[PDB]
């Protein structure tokens, strides 16, 4: 009658309303609620997340307003489905995630009222450049204090995942709370759709970007690439023939031999082909 | 050797009768791990004492296990009992299941031993005792038919529990290992068709392993047909070894099955397909499996 | 002997041959 | 490294303190050291008796030495998986029944071309021509280095150059030495 290692199913609309309503207020600390479904024991499931009215308090106890949601989860029982909630969430542009001062108290308010319910933070000022560093956690009883926390049994993914950095482990890690593994529950009828609607061009893919920039390009990177064929002219006649091994690993430049010297060449190689060919193709079709 | 004993009754013949079941080579074999014994103590001392409030207690007893598998000496479980007790949830289930590992073959033996520990009798708090129980006896008796398959068939039949469920499966499904009963596939059938997502890997196990190289025309098919419209992934797991330890050494008797298995988008699917293809080629040179193993690994 | 080492080139002549294909099939897909 | 001594092999007293060094230390990970804790029980499971192997004795295959090796690579979703290695545990010993409970003890050696190997003594630290009986262990590998006695009349039937089970072609009158514990 313990935990071991629950696994966190969200939705592809979770997230995304997960990030929408954190960047909408940023500098305001987005506040709402996470609605799923306790499927068992050690899994836990979230398809719906709403979003909550704030106020001037923030994100606290306060800010839940209780006629406010049983309205709303009561008109969200004729359409689509009813279901009950799993935990809440809250946004900390500040910083990376930890439980503050306040978030440690709705989360027994809501673990006394609710069963576990599951606290998430996600950082929308680091959702940047082609990663999440969406994290949820899990308070801990303070009972335990004469045996060792997160009582793991039977599993070995948890050194998976994530370890614990140096900036979680300092406020309330692990002696506070825990954290927890989220995966992405991927389908079909889902993840075709989506990128056949945002990673494809139909009529693009037959253009020919009218000649008037395009051997143009190819005339600003040929006097470049000759300075640098002068430069590897240069190392290449002068050759330092004393200690010859050390010299040259002493002396590197990352740019002379062959980084500066077949990247632009490579480039202007492959438009002309794919320029060329599409102009070829097209005279085949059109007459 | 199932075969051979039905068509040779078709004393001397008595004697051709018990060299052909084996009692006494799992005897002699008991004989001989009696006799000879090289176990050091201080060595399991000194990771005893190292071992903080951690959750190493089954770490232990899984070694211990292991360095005295067959041994048949009960010396840990005796020095200090309060110290094997103060974990638990699974500790007392791993333990329970170690005690069996040691006396690893008796036949009867055991059965007159750990019939101290009856599973209404132990703890009617604690199912991890009885339900590591039942899953030691099938450790123990284990190749060997006889009442011991209907005896732990009357036992699922009135089960308490899921957590007994677990072991009492474990068991029957070691112990009927090759048989390929009629029974114990219909039970463990009905048992996977309860829909209950803490035993599916209890059932998945055992399935199989009373189907291990059968290539039943319908077990396949059940299971493949169980494991889409589910909503879990224990259950996902539990068949997923089934659908493998099912065919073994059919050399080219599944390769559609493992086709259909790999062209599915399921990621435990294809991981299960991979356990498939290499259970049916074992010491198989196949330069095509191998192309299509590794072309399939990047 | 000159039969028994004639099925030995030949398999691994065959190792090979699913070795050297990964590697190449490997190192395509290690660019990505 | 299963059975194996420093003859065999000179990194095992190299790996041994190496597991100790990981499982005495107290800064380490517990998935560390629980490498460690079973790193110690299959290196000396069954006290010296026991080993692995897929392989039977004439070519064929194991089919349960196979069944418990694989769901012991599932060790990680499911801790008591590991229990099912035990049945590919199989034994290292050569006994001389000849009856079905005549077990006399009869004394035969090895020939090795170095000193003596093959079950080492428990440490506690805070000739080539070995007679040994029926009951007794044989490491794998010197199961071609062996010789039955020539200088007894009690000769076996199958040629004992392989582990497993075999009998003695009794030729003699008054046969005796029959011990059960
Ligand atoms: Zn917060």
């Amino acid at each position: 009658a313990v935990d071991t290692a629950e696994q966190v199913y969200i939705s592809s609309l979770a997230l995304l309303k997960m990030l929408k309503h954190g960047r909408a207020g940023v500098p305001m600390e987005v506040m709402g609620l996470m609605l799923g479904e306790f499927v068992d024991d050690y899994t836990v499931r979230v398809i719906d997340v709403f979003a909550m009215p704030q106020s001037g308090t923030g994100v606290s106890v306060e800010a839940v307003d209780p006629v406010f949601q049983a309205k709303m989860l009561d008109m969200l029982k004729q359409t689509g489905r009813p279901e009950m909630v799993v935990g809440w969430y809250h946004s900390h542009p500040g910083f990376g995630c930890w439980l503050s001062g306040v978030d440690i108290n709705t989360q027994q308010s809501f673990e006394a009222l609710s069963e576990r319910a599951v606290a998430v933070v996600v950082d929308p000022i680091q959702s940047v450049k082609g990663k999440v560093v969406i994290d949820a956690f899990r308070l801990i009883n303070a009972n335990m204090m004469v045996l060792g926390h997160e009582p793991r049994q039977t599993t070995s993914n948890l050194g998976h995942l994530n370890k614990p950095s140096i900036q979680a482990l300092i406020h309330g890690l692990n002696r506070h709370y825990y954290s927890i593994t989220i995966n992405y529950r991927k389908n079909e009828l889902e993840q075709k759709m989506l990128l056949n609607l945002h990673k494809k061009s139909w009529m693009e893919g037959l253009t020919l970007q009218d000649y008037s920039e395009h051997c143009k390009h190819n005339e600003s990177v040929v006097k470049e690439m000759l300075e640098l064929a002068k430069n590897y002219n240069k190392a290449v006649e002068e050759e330092d023939k004393m200690t010859p091994e050390q010299l040259a690993i002493k002396n590197v430049g990352k740019q002379d031999p062959k980084r500066h010297l077949e990247e632009h060449v490579d480039v202007l190689m492959t438009s002309n082909i794919v320029q060329c060919l599409a102009a070829m193709l097209d005279t085949v079709v059109f007459k | 050797l199932s075969s051979v004993i039905q068509n040779l009754r078709t004393d001397q013949t008595l004697k051709m009768i018990k060299i052909l079941s084996g009692e006494m080579a799992i005897e002699l074999h008991l004989q001989f791990l009696i006799r000879n014994n090289n176990t050091d103590l201080m060595i399991l001392k000194n990771t005893k004492d190292a071992v903080r409030n951690s959750v190493c207690h089954t770490a232990t007893v899984i070694a211990n296990s292991f360095m005295h598998c067959g041994t048949t000496s009960d010396q840990f479980l005796r020095d200090n009992l309060e110290w094997l007790a103060r974990a638990t949830n699974w500790a007392k289930f791993t333990a329970t299941a170690s005690l069996g590992v040691i006396h690893k073959g008796h036949e009867k033996e055991a059965l007159q031993l750990m019939a101290t520990y009856l599973p209404k009798d132990t703890s009617p708090g604690s199912a991890y005792q009885e339900g590591g129980g039942l899953y030691a006896l099938g450790l123990i008796h284990a190749n060997h038919g006889g009442d011991i398959i209907d005896y732990l068939l009357n036992q699922l039949k009135n089960a308490s529990n899921d957590i007994v469920r677990h072991g009492g499966s474990l068991g029957l499904g070691l112990a009927a290992m090759g048989t390929a009963r009629q029974d114990v596939y219909d039970l463990l059938k009905t048992n996977l068709y309860q829909d209950d997502a803490v035993t599916g890997e209890a059932a998945g196990l055992a399935l199989g392993l009373v189907m291990l190289g059968s290539k039943n025309a319908q077990a396949i098919e059940d299971m493949v047909g169980y494991a889409q419209e589910t909503q879990h992934e224990k259950i996902l797991r539990g068949l997923a070894v089934g659908i493998a330890l099912v065919m073994y050494g059919r050399m080219e008797e599944a390769d559609a099955l493992i086709e259909s298995l790999c062209r599915d988008k399921d990621p435990i699917l294809r991981r299960s397909g991979m356990y498939t293809v290499a259970m049916a080629y074992c010491g198989s040179g196949n330069n095509k499996a191998i192309r299509r193993l590794l072309h399939v690994a990047v | 002997d000159l039969y028994s080492r004639y099925k030995k080139l030949q398999q691994e002549l065959e190792f090979l041959e699913v070795q050297e294909e990964y590697i190449k099939d490997e190192q395509k897909n290690l660019k990505k | 490294m299963i059975q194996q001594t420093e003859i065999t092999c000179p990194k095992v007293n190299q790996f041994r303190q190496l597991y100790s060094k990981v499982i005495n230390d107290k800064h380490d990970d517990v998935m560390a050291k629980f490498g460690a804790i079973l790193a110690q029980g299959i290196l000396d499971a069954g006290g010296h008796n026991v080993t692995i192997s897929l392989q039977s004795r004439t070519g064929h295959t194991h089919m349960p030495s196979v069944v418990g090796v694989l769901v012991f690579t599932q060790f990680w979703f499911w801790f008591p998986l590991s229990h099912f290695l035990s049945l590919a545990y199989t034994p290292t010993c050569v006994i001389g029944l000849n009856k079905d409970l005549k077990m006399p003890k009869v004394q035969y050696k090895s020939n090795c071309k170095p000193s003596t190997f093959a079950y080492p003594a428990p440490l506690e630290v805070p000739p080539n021509f070995q007679l040994l009986d029926n009951p007794a262990r044989v490491m794998p590998a010197q199961l071609k280095v062996l010789t039955m006695p020539e200088t007894c009349r009690y000769q076996p039937f199958k040629p004992l150059s392989i582990g497993g089970i075999i009998i003695l072609k009794d030729t003699s009158e008054d046969i005796e030495e029959l011990v059960e514990p």
